[PDB]
């Protein structure tokens, strides 16, 4: 089956860029029905969608994260990475990388967020 | 001394002796005897698989894989199934009977190949340390002929079974398509892409009836004929 | 954005009774609703995808039913193993809004 | 809202295995099983078959009564394992 | 009145036949030293053992050749007819209700 694994810094100093990567095992990133997406959950609140990337060079982010978000995808390594430009104390959260399945045909049919990954905790503070 | 007749032989090996349990003994060590063919050694004792020159021989236990006319990667409940669009929305389901028939056929094919191994106890020597002449040449020739013939047999058998398995897996889909077409006598039209356009209002109950093989076409006939023509 | 709201919160029930969770949408969707379960400290697991479609491996206690702007997840029997958070997902449009979880 | 659409289909998998048929030499299928065993445990299992280990002792040496072969007297077996370190430590002999 | 040919189906059939021929033609094994097959004197047990081994090998390989040729010919004929049936059915599906199939 398809599994996803997350890797990146656990602590980011304020006013700096946060970088995360998700690697895929058991499948190929270059399939037309894979929309690799990033989700995040602040402690004690609801879960929030960040954006998705596709192998056709098409990306789509949440309007709330207006301009400080970017997504990249490497097919030769089967990875996709997320970068968050300007960081405040409201970005302390558990981040997940998930895979969406939107299949085509005469009758398009979506399945939701099928495969999830073990979330990584990102804490934003000035400490060392 | 006493001379008996039985199932005893000799072997040359440099491997340790363990406390495990296995019915096939090879100079490289004991090997499982579930698969029909082996690539470890030509010297065997017990119920051992046949030696072949090949290293990989794959038998197809599934249908053809067509990723993104195409396959559905999200259908995790069966092999063949339906996807429908109607006034109440979109949905998907799987057909259990066809999936079970294909699985049963593949399992029946597998049961005749895995676990059926013959027992050979005492045979001729297959490794020589000196050069002697005619008899040693004859033994080498016999062993080489046997190995070549069995390798050819293994390759041909794998090709034949794979061909027939793929044929049956496609035939199941064709059978389901034709059954669904016959159920919808004149109320549906084929579109040529594996889809049927049904010219009357269909709820989830009607699609369930089609999937249920309890679909009466006489009630939905006047409306379908009015819309189709 | 189609906001999703959950009616019950911090629900407590016995072992062998019936529970219901309701998800309502601000805007109208059509059968596009998934039900997910999250145990504390672990990743969510998908339970229902087409809002009336259980996945293999899901115990028979869970069921889902609804349409339009009203969806429900019903559990006829509550085993002690099923004490986690449950939330609903919409995938009609791309912003992919969730709903605040319901604690059991 | 006066017409429905019903499509038939099959299932795919993310990864896949390439197999050979009579007509096609490269056809990708969902699942396949290997029919050739290419691995061994590295040890000779001794439970079902009676196994006699001969170290420093060839079978003919055991039969003749080599000084190092005194432990093989009146012994039975189903498979005699001869080692590469086997040697003789008695009068030289030559079986025709 | 007119007549024309279809390229896709022709090329598919040609490709399948060429693949079969590539699997068959050109693949050979190397044999250097073997046993003697012709004798000038009569000796006994070893000589007719050699003769028996060679005869068994020849008979088995002849059987294999005959069966393989029959199998491949059967499947080639089947695929060549299946291409015509595929073209017929695709043309039938293209004309939904505007054409009727004379037998
Ligand atoms: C197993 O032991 C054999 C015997 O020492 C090794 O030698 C191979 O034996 C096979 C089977 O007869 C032959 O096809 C190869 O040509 C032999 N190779 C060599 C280099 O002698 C063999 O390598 C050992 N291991 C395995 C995994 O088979
Ligand atoms: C086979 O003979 C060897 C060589 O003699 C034995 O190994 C050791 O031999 C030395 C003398 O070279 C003795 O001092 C040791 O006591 C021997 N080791 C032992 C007895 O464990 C070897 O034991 C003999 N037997 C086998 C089965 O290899
Ligand atoms: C797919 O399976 C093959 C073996 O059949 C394996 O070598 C390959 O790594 C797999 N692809 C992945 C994990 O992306
Ligand atoms: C499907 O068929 C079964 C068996 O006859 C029947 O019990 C059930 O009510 C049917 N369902 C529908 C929706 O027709
Ligand atoms: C592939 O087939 C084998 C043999 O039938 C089976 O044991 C295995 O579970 C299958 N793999 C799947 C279904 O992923």
């Amino acid at each position: 089956e398809v599994q996803l694994l997350e890797s990146g810094p656990g602590l980011v100093k304020p006013s700096e860029t946060l970088s995360l990567t998700c690697s895929l095992s058991g499948g190929f990133v270059t399939r037309n029905s894979y929309y690799l997406s990033w989700v995040r959950q602040p402690p004690g609140k609801g879960m929030e969608w960040i954006g998705y990337v596709h192998h056709s060079g098409e990306t789509k982010y949440n309007p709330s994260l207006k301009s400080r978000v970017t997504m990249s995808m490497d097919a030769s390594k089967n990875q996709f990475s997320l970068r968050l430009r300007s960081v405040t104390a409201a970005d302390t959260a558990v981040y997940y990388c998930a895979r969406d399945l939107v299949e085509g045909g005469y009758i398009p049919f979506s399945y939701g967020l099928d495969v999830w990954g073990l979330g990584t905790t990102v804490t934003v503070s000035g400490a060392s | 001394f006493k001379i008996r007749s039985g199932k005893s032989s000799i072997m040359r090996s440099d491997a340790p002796i363990g406390k495990c349990k296995s019915e096939c003994i090879t100079p490289n060590g004991s090997i499982p005897n579930d698969k029909p063919f082996q690539n470890v050694n030509r010297i065997t004792y017990g119920a051992c698989p046949r030696y072949v020159k090949q290293s990989t021989l794959k038998l197809a236990t599934g249908m053809r894989n067509v990723p993104e006319e195409n396959g559905w990667e999200g259908m995790v409940d069966g092999w063949y199934g339906f996807r429908w669009q109607n006034s109440e929305g979109r949905g998907q389901a799987a057909d259990l009977k066809s999936t079970q028939a294909a699985i049963d056929q593949i399992n029946g094919i597998l049961n005749r190949l895995i676990g059926k191994t013959n027992e050979k106890f005492h045979q001729i020597e297959k490794e020589f340390s000196e050069v002697e002449g005619r008899v040693q040449d004859l033994e080498k020739y016999v062993e080489d002929t046997k190995i070549d013939l069995w390798s050819y047999n293994a390759e041909l058998l794998v090709a034949l079974i794979n061909q027939h398995t793929i044929d049956l897996t496609d035939s199941e889909m064709n059978k389901l398509f034709e059954k669904t077409k016959k159920q919808l006598r004149e109320n549906a039209e084929d579109m040529g892409n594996g889809c049927f356009k049904i010219y009357h209002k269909c709820d989830n109950a009607c699609i369930g009836s089609i999937r249920n093989e309890t679909y009466d076409h006489n009630v939905y006939r006047d409306e379908a004929l009015n819309n189709r023509f | 954005d189609i906001q999703l709201t959950q009616s019950p919160s911090s629900l407590s029930a016995s072992v062998g009774d019936r529970v219901t969770i309701t998800c309502r949408a601000s805007q109208g969707i059509r059968n596009d609703l998934g039900w997910y379960q999250q145990k504390p400290g672990k990743a969510p697991e998908r339970l229902i995808y087409a809002a009336s479609s259980s996945l293999p491996g899901v115990p028979s206690r869970f069921r889902g039913s609804g349409s339009g702007t009203e969806f429900t997840l019903t559990i006829s029997s509550l085993q002690p193993e099923d004490s986690a958070t449950y939330f609903c997902l919409q995938y009609h449009n791309y912003p992919r809004t969730f709903g605040p979880g319901t604690k059991v | 809202n006066s017409t429905a659409t019903l499509c038939l289909g099959h299932h795919a998998v993310p990864n896949g295995t390439i197999v050979k048929t009579i007509t096609n030499d490269r056809i990708e299928v969902t699942n396949a099983t290997e029919l050739v065993q290419n691995s061994s445990i590295g040890e000779i299992c001794g439970s079902p078959h009676q196994i006699l280990d001969g170290g420093n002792c060839t079978l003919i040496d055991a039969l003749l009564g080599d000084p190092q072969c005194d432990g093989f007297q009146n012994k039975e077996w189903d498979l005699f394992v001869e080692r590469s370190r086997a040697n003789s430590n008695c009068y030289p002999y030559d079986v025709p």
